[PDB]
């Protein structure tokens, strides 16, 4: 089963480990049982060379896991800027929904990750964009105590 | 709120027979919140070297931690621990007693 | 190791 | 003997401090094998066992990234948690979190549980069944559903199932020499003239491990858990615990009285007569 090792790899970190699994044909979009990708392992361990070497292996940037989360929302709630960048590069949804309504704006807003957010706005993301509970960015911004984020916010509105 | 006063216990790690090194432990279990103040004492004032385990809740959701010294016993000292916390309104101090 | 998804309450 | 991973989480808010203190230990059963505090220099998961140092940087790097995660999220909890009871900012509020997987003697996946607690009450609970959640209040009705929504239970049961039990087993064949160990409660007793007609007879406890002791007295087939005072079990900080009892007890009782003790460090009880 190559793609637990695949898996064990970017959860790891052994880039030259994930390159020869990646040549000997590892699935890039492999999925476990709660549908995490090696993409969300990537993403949630900054592994940034190994993000760009899965990506370029055609990885399914929009995978959502059984919570719904893309790779995206992993990035932007850990705060690893240059992956997040480096999938929108890839072609990332922007506006992707997780099965509780977040957006990766949602959780880039809550966690208070200012430069995100602005590259988030930058990418398209809908600020107006509400949760399940109705809750926009602002309000998540502001629960969490980040002003300047909920201020960006609004004004970007 | 909920507010719960610790259980203090004073006691040594060995047996406290003199000429033989040993450490002081002021045993605290069951405080909520985990807003203690603690410190043992010599013969009635400060000791400042004490030192403590990292902070840990029982199963009923209650702080446990254990502030532990290094000393030696002799029949002329006098030890305590003395607490505070939100719940008590005057700090409590209990000696050592070497039963 | 920690539980490496958790969900915020 | 059953082993357990347990993680304890607590997270305080500091209005004004203006960040939350957050404390994390885990244990393998008795023994606190890592920690990680907030207002710690280091800023990592920091090893408390000789076993635990032999894991790498790798693994280490990987805990302070989870580890971080559990803060930002008890963080983000504290305030949305905060939100649902509809509280004054002014005024400091706890949170702490707390889960594990036990094994049974084969080391199978015997049990696993998660559990919440807000301002010290019990706020969720995994049911045992790892599927379905035991809600407090409205509040934790709310956080409920969300995580039903979330799939979180299937999150939980992965983890609780996989990953925790493979951990745990390495840890125990690494602690082969810390963790599998049991001593045996050295006990003695003591006799005081309490007054000039009562004594006590104290019977102790202490270096042994693990904590999970029993000590009883009898009169010689009565039961004797009347006229006695009983402490919790407590640690010596050499990694292991002390308890003690008494029975107040007429002075020159003829040997009547008798320390009963049971603990797995004994493969034949040791009970001792005055």
């Amino acid at each position: 089963d190559l793609g637990k090792k695949l898996l064990q790899a970017a959860r790891a970190g052994q880039l030259d480990e994930v390159r020869e699994l990646l040549k000997a044909g590892a699935d890039v979009n492999a999925k476990d049982l709660i549908g995490v990708t090696p993409l969300h392992l990537a993403a949630f361990s900054g592994h940034l060379e190994i993000v760009e070497v899965l990506l370029k292996a055609s990885a399914d940037v929009n995978a959502k896991d059984v919570s719904g989360r893309t790779p995206l929302h992993v990035a932007a709630k850990h705060g690893h800027l240059e992956i997040v960048e480096v999938l929108l590069k890839a072609g990332a949804d922007v506006n992707a929904k997780d099965l509780i309504g977040f957006t990766p704006l949602h959780l880039a807003a809550q966690f208070g990750h200012l430069e995100i957010v602005e590259v988030l706005l930058k990418a398209g993301a809908d600020v107006n964009a509400q949760d399940k509970s109705g809750k926009t960015p602002a309000d998540l911004a502001a629960r969490a105590g980040h002003q300047d984020i909920a201020e960006v916010l609004q004004k970007a509105a | 709120m909920i507010q719960r006063t610790p259980k203090i216990q004073v006691y040594s790690r060995h047996p406290a027979e003199n000429g033989k090194s040993n450490f002081l432990n002021c045993y605290v279990s069951g405080f909520h919140p985990s807003d203690i103040e603690v410190d043992l004492l010599k013969n009635g004032e400060r000791i400042e070297k004490v030192e403590h385990s990292d902070l840990s809740f029982s199963k009923d959701w209650s702080f446990y931690l254990l502030y532990y010294t290094e000393f030696t016993p002799t029949e002329k000292d006098e030890y305590a621990c003395r607490v505070n916390h939100v719940t008590l309104s005057q700090p409590k101090i209990v000696k050592w007693d070497r039963d | 190791s920690l539980l490496m998804w958790i969900t915020q309450v | 003997g059953s082993h357990s991973m347990r993680y304890f989480f607590t997270s305080v808010s500091r209005p004004g401090r203006g960040e939350p203190r957050f404390i994390a230990v885990g244990y393998v059963d008795d023994t606190q094998f890592v920690r990680f505090d907030s207002d710690a220099a280091s800023q990592r998961m920091e090893p408390r066992a000789p076993w635990i140092e032999q894991e790498g940087p790798e693994y280490w790097d990987g805990e302070t990234r989870k580890v971080k995660a559990h803060s930002q999220t008890h963080r983000v909890d504290l305030g949305t948690l905060r939100g649902y009871y509809n509280q004054s900012e002014a005024g400091s509020h706890t949170v702490q979190r707390m889960y594990g997987c036990d094994v049974g003697s084969d080391w199978r996946f015997l049990r696993g549980y998660h559990q919440y607690a807000y301002d010290g009450k019990d706020y969720i609970a995994l049911k045992e069944d790892l599927r379905s959640w035991t809600a407090a209040d409205m509040a934790a009705q709310t956080t409920k559903h969300k995580w039903e929504a979330a799939h979180v239970a299937e999150q939980l049961r992965a983890y609780l199932e996989g990953t925790c039990v493979e951990w745990l087993r390495r840890y125990l064949e690494n602690g082969k020499e810390t963790l599998q160990r049991t001593d045996a409660p050295k006990t003695h007793m003591t006799h005081h003239a309490v007054s000039d007609h009562e004594a006590t007879l104290r019977c102790w406890a202490l270096s042994f491990y693990p904590a999970e002791i029993t000590l009883t007295w009898q009169r010689d087939g009565e039961d004797q858990t009347q006229d006695t005072e009983l402490v919790e079990t407590r640690p010596a900080g050499d990694g292991t615990f002390q308890k003690w009892a008494a029975v107040v007890v007429p002075s020159g009782q003829e040997q009547r009285y008798t320390c009963h003790v049971q603990h797995e460090g004994l493969p034949k009880p040791l009970t001792l007569r005055w």
